RNA sequence: ACCCCUAUACCUUCUGCAUAAUGAAUUAACUAGAAAUAACUUUGCAAGGAGAGCCAAAGCUAAGACCCCCGAAACCAGACGA
RNA sequence: CCGAGCCUGGUGAUAGCUGGUUGUCCAAGAUAGAAUCUUAGUUCAACUUUAAAUUUGCCCACAGAACCAAAUCCCCUUGUAAAUUUAACUGUUAGUCCAAAGAGGAACAGCUCUUUGGACACUAGGAAAAAACCUUGUAGAGAGAGUAAAAAAUUUAACACCCAUAGUAGGCCUAAAAGCAGCCACCAAUUAAGAAAGCGUUCAAGCUCAACACCCACUACCUAAAAAAUCCCAAACAUAUA
RNA sequence: UCUCUUACUUUUAACCAGUGAAAUUGACCUGCCCGUGAAGAGGCGGGCAUAACACAGCAAGACGAGAAGACCCUAUGGAGCU
RNA sequence: ACCUCGGAGCAGAACCCAACCUCCGAGCAGUACAUGCUAAGACUUCACCAGUCAAAGCGAACCUCAAUUGAUCCAAUAACUUGACCAACGGAACAAGUUACCCUAGGGAUAACAGCGCAAUCCUAUUCUAGAGUCCAUAUCAACAAUAGGGUUUACGACCUCGAUGUUGGAUCAGGACAUCCCGAUGGUGCAGCCGCUAUUAAAGGUUCGUUUGUUCAACGAUUAAAGUCCUACGUGAUCUGAGUUCAGACCGGAGUAAUCCAGGUCGGUUUCUAUCUACUUUAAAUUCCUCCCUGUACGAAAGGACAAGAGAAAUAAGGCCUACUUCACAAAGCGCCUUCCCCCGUAAAUGAUAUCAUCUCAACUUAGAUACCCACACCCACCCAAGAACAGGGUU
């Protein structure tokens, strides 16, 4: 049922992304949470390092576009700055 | 003779009905590309497994996140047989520092900054 | 193998899959567009001719009659001065059912034949007739009235 | 009776195969995919310009890190205590 | 003499009309040693119409051309330089005219 | 225990061996990698090192660590045989 | 066992040739070429391995590379992490199929020879078995799960009916050429028939087709095989919502 | 000799008693058809067949045993002869 | 035939790129006499060797060409320099034939047999309708050409096998295909009849004996209903043969100086196996000719001359058996005798729709259209037997 599951956003296999791999398998009968579980740790690591690229890239990228920016506005700027130092004479 | 291929310009030039079918906005493009891995580089050219190295999507099914950027997409347009783009979308925005260790990436395309599981 | 070859070469199975792929779909209708919803002028002139002229006109079914036997008939009726006009019903039948005597329409049907002429010498007519007993005189119209075969006769004698 | 000449699959007279419905629907999904990724690649967020240089000094200090590495490779350090430690090899109660 | 596909072998004319001609023009063509037909001005005429009618009128999303200018799937891996500009008609000396 | 499902002995040789290519009945024993030039590693001492000889524009001294087995048809010398 | 006896010795002759080569476990690793009495081998190169030193290596963009096709070279970004050099060596140097561009041969070969790229000499799944085709690669345990490639579709040939006199045996041409051996013309009478499209006459004579009438209407799917040798080869099934 | 072969005796033979070899042998719980495949299958695929086990006979197969092909090619291998 | 060097194509655009692949050339000539000296940086024929270009400088002046070539040692010479069609051109200082009298090591890396791939060659079928057939393509035959098969030849390839897959014919026993030689059924005919020709269907049954050749084959003699074409490791040598062919001896002619050789002939010349496994070792329905009769009938001008229906008489095959002959003799045999029974499909017709006629119909439809064997079963020590290798079987009243 994995196209169904796609159309609903729950992953394609169900032993992804879901409370039924990520929540605690147990806990202490008295009711102490139990230590995290290896793959779930692997897997909030794994999540952690997803997330800072995606704020990495973006900001890499949201640097250069304005770096482009106060470049081109330079560049427009010893264009326009086009004043005759000395003035014209001769046939005038 | 068994050569690379030179992909004519006009095969990325989108249509309206390309838009309305995909829907995404050509003014205010989106950034960041989720590339997974959905095919093998064995039977392949040398040439395409070097590019599936270098993006870094040795493991199939395995999501990686790359720049939207001229020279990125011109390696994923050497691969796009064996792959599958998506555009990376955030909801509630990019993660911050105190929201970095409770994400998750969906198979929507939606970076989520609060995994809770717990029904809504 | 060489890329051109005498026999229908053998493709790789992912080209004969591009080719399965790749063939040609035709438009479908939806529900089926079958199942979705001259000579006549001259010939109207010779019949307007042949109405408006010989006050006797005569139908006379045109059984087959050998060429002799046709043409002597004829001769004997040109002699008693009759033509034998041979018009197509296609024409005929409704320039009769708009210009009124719309009684001889159920009378022009098979093969057909007007004898006329504004004389009217039906006796002749008649002793040709019974020489050739397979011939019937279907009746026809004299001075604007409708007659049958026996009104012919009478009319004769 | 129906014997192919030689070797089924290659050769001029090979078995001849014949394209299954799953087949052609596995070729079209494929299809349906990388037609997406034709559109999804169409609309480049920078221009090459706007790129030229934003990514230089993350490369550039990536390459001088490998450098180091490969620079900073030595034998390791030998202790006293590792070779006296041998000695215990003969530790008995009494 | 090589001959390629699409070209007229032979042209005859006069006061005659096609069938007359069409008659022995489809013997020679039979026994031609390839594939040959007896065509007309109009029938050639009708023929090509007919292909670019049956291209515009294509309901398959999929074509060879599409596919193999794109690269779509690596399929010019079992394909052929040539078949970029043929667009799956032709497969040797055989041309297929039933190929969009 | 069988029945059920899965599974084309091994070695050598080769592009490729279930091969109907080689070898093998089996058991026990016997039966096949020898060393230099350098290099490298680890000690010693160090513009010198080595228990004469030799090397030395950081070397020299010492050690460690690498080079198989069976098989012709022949050739020659001296004896022994009608 | 005499094309040159036998025995001992040199002798552990020599063998680019075959055969053999003995505990455990991990790891890297598949071959452009040139010489050679050489092509059954070797040496150098290349590739491969280990250890050191250093800095760039792959992918790539505008610009750029000659006159008489696919592509490449060059190449900043970028994405990446390798590269070169120094030191020390072995081994491989008898190659197969597939896709593509060619060449030779028969536009033969499981044929031969180059080139670009796969795959195989490594695993697993599929294509019946299966090297070389497709899916897939990095290894353990599990009586969990989502998938990838992945199952061949086709069945063809009915075609009218009814009617026909005649200028003339058009001329020429001929033994005769009478619609019809050949040539020229191709008018013309009847409601409507070619100085005749096919057949048939030595030539004639004949009977069809095109024309009248007639009438519902030309109904008009435009397609096409079969052979070998032990014994056919899964069993079967058109109809319960992808 | 053959058409066209038959009969008998002796040897061999088979059964009983005594004595007791040889080549050969990867291991075998060792079937038929079609197909496949290093291109000719008991062992692979699809089908079929099938309680177990002696004795006699046969020679289609086990590319049956024997002899490291006598032919052909190669080896910077021999030898005789001219 | 080739072996070294260069240009062009293959190899279209940086480089590179093979074939006993397609073409063309070279093994110099001409000029000069600074064609002296020296020296940064480069190229490079995929290694090395070798080869190539070159600024600046000193000294003067004010090379063309595409290849046009040869290492080391050694030799010559006072020296500078100079020596190979070393052309097998990275060159051994200097060495040919022959071997069937042969030997060794290997090779299925490589030929001969067979298999396999392939189908050029070979064979067949269809399509096309020129032409032949008096006329008339299609009774029959058939060009140019097209489309498909087959796998019998001759080849080509070199994939298994050279620590052996033994061979040509013949014998014996044959399994199979059908593309049918005969026997059956049918359609066409340029089918009067008898004969034929040709096509459809049919593989139950059958398909001779001799002279010459080693002979497959072929010719010839005599028959026959006919004397098929093939496949099976050119079926089958652990069943046989050995004439040929394929070792060592010899002869003739030829080749060579000779040794020796001939894809020419000729005489001679060792054919092993005691069977372990697989498989197999008794599955009763016969065909064909001839004679007489039909009948000198049908048919035909005549000459010639049928098919059904009926009766017999054989031959072969299968199975059995001794009465008599014969080999023989309590019996086995054949040379003797007895028995031997179903169909068979190609087509040809009737009724009748699609398509109110017609139409044999991949319309519904109608017609041509097996029995027999065997069968009960701890009397069994033993004896006998027409039963039998052993075992089993039958009889013993
Ligand atoms: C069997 N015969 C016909 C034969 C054939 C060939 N080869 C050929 O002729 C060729 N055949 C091929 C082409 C290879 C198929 C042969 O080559 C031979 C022989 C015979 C042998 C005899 C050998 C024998 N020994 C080994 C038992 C012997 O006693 C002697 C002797 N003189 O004492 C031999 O001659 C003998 O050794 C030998 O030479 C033979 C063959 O060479
Ligand atoms: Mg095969
Ligand atoms: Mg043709
Ligand atoms: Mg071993
Ligand atoms: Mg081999
Ligand atoms: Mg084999
Ligand atoms: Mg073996
Ligand atoms: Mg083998
Ligand atoms: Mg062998
Ligand atoms: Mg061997
Ligand atoms: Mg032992
Ligand atoms: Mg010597
Ligand atoms: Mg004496
Ligand atoms: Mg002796
Ligand atoms: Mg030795
Ligand atoms: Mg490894
Ligand atoms: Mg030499
Ligand atoms: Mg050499
Ligand atoms: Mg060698
Ligand atoms: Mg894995
Ligand atoms: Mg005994
Ligand atoms: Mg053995
Ligand atoms: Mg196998
Ligand atoms: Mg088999
Ligand atoms: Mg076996
Ligand atoms: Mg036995
Ligand atoms: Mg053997
Ligand atoms: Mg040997
Ligand atoms: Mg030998
Ligand atoms: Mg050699
Ligand atoms: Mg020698
Ligand atoms: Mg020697
Ligand atoms: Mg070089
Ligand atoms: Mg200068
Ligand atoms: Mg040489
Ligand atoms: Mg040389
Ligand atoms: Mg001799
Ligand atoms: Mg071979
Ligand atoms: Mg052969
Ligand atoms: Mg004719
Ligand atoms: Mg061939
Ligand atoms: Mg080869
Ligand atoms: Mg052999
Ligand atoms: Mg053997
Ligand atoms: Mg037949
Ligand atoms: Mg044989
Ligand atoms: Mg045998
Ligand atoms: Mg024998
Ligand atoms: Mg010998
Ligand atoms: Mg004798
Ligand atoms: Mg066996
Ligand atoms: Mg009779
Ligand atoms: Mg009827």
């Amino acid at each position: 049922g994995g196209q169904w599951r796609l159309q609903q956003g729950l992953a394609a296999n169900p032993s992804g992304y879901g409370p039924l791999t990520e929540l605690p398998d147990w806990s202490y009968a008295d009711g102490r949470p139990a230590p995290p579980m290896k793959g779930q740790l692997r897997r909030k690591a794994e999540r952690e390092t997803f997330a800072r690229r995606v704020v990495l890239l973006s900001q890499e990228m949201d640097a250069g576009l304005q770096a482009w920016q106060l470049r081109q506005q330079k560049l427009q700027e010893e264009q326009r700055k086009q004043e005759n130092a000395l003035k014209p004479k001769g046939a005038s | 003779k068994f050569t690379r291929s030179r992909i004519p310009e006009k095969v990325f030039q989108a249509s309206p009905e390309d838009h309305e079918k995909y829907g995404g906005d050509p003014q205010n493009p989106h950034k960041l590309h989720i590339v997974t891995r959905i095919k093998s580089t064995r039977r392949r050219p040398y040439w395409e497994k070097d590019i599936i190295k270098m993006l870094g999507l040795e493991k199939a099914h395995t999501p990686q996140v790359h720049k939207n950027i001229p020279s990125v997409n011109a390696k994923l347009k050497v691969v796009k047989h064996l792959i599958r783009i998506k555009p990376l979308k955030l909801p509630q925005g990019l993660p911050a520092e105190e929201n970095m260790s409770n994400t998750c990436l969906k198979s929507t395309g939606e970076l989520v900054v609060q995994w809770h599981l717990k029904p809504v | 193998s060489k890329a051109v070859t005498r026999h229908r070469r053998v493709m790789h199975f992912q080209r004969q899959k591009l080719m399965a792929v790749t063939e040609y779909i035709p438009p479908k209708p939806a529900i089926h567009p079958s199942c979705l919803p001259g000579l006549i002028r001259l010939l109207r002139r010779e019949i307007a001719a042949v109405f408006q002229d010989n006050r006797m006109i005569a139908v006379c079914q045109n059984v087959a009659l050998s060429a002799e036997d046709k043409l002597l008939m004829r001769h004997q009726l040109r002699k008693h001065k009759i033509l034998m006009k041979v018009f197509p019903n296609q024409v005929l039948k409704p320039f009769l059912e708009d210009s009124k005597y719309q009684n001889l329409l159920p009378l022009f049907v098979g093969h057909n034949m007007l004898l006329v002429s504004e004389e009217p010498k039906v006796k002749e007519m008649v002793r040709i007739l019974r020489t050739v007993p397979f011939l019937p005189l279907l009746g026809g119209c004299i001075d604007d009235t409708i007659l049958s075969r026996q009104g012919f006769i009478n009319y004769s004698k | 009776r129906g014997r192919i000449p030689g070797r089924q699959w290659i050769g001029k007279h090979r078995r001849p195969r014949f394209v299954s419905l799953r087949a052609k629907q596995n070729m079209i999904r494929r299809l349906e995919i990388e037609a997406e990724n034709h559109y999804w690649l169409s609309m480049p967020y920078m221009t090459r310009e706007q790129e030229r240089g934003h990514a230089a000094v993350r490369r550039r200090e990536a390459f001088e890190a490998i450098k180091a590495a490969a620079t900073s490779k030595f034998p390791p350090h030998r202790f006293i205590a590792d070779q006296l430690d041998h000695l215990n090899v003969t530790k008995k109660w009494s | 003499t090589p001959v390629k596909a699409g070209r007229l072998v032979v042209e005859m004319g006069g006061r005659c009309e096609f069938e007359e001609v069409q008659g022995f023009l489809d013997q020679v063509a039979h026994k031609l040693p390839f594939a040959a037909k007896a065509v007309s001005r109009g029938t050639l005429e009708k023929m090509r119409k007919d292909q670019e009618e049956r291209e515009r009128n294509n309901q398959n999303p999929w074509t060879f051309e599409r596919i193999a200018t794109a690269n779509m799937l690596g399929i010019r891996k079992v394909l052929s330089p040539y078949d970029l500009t043929h667009k799956g008609k032709y497969w040797g000396k055989f041309y297929m005219p039933k190929r969009v």
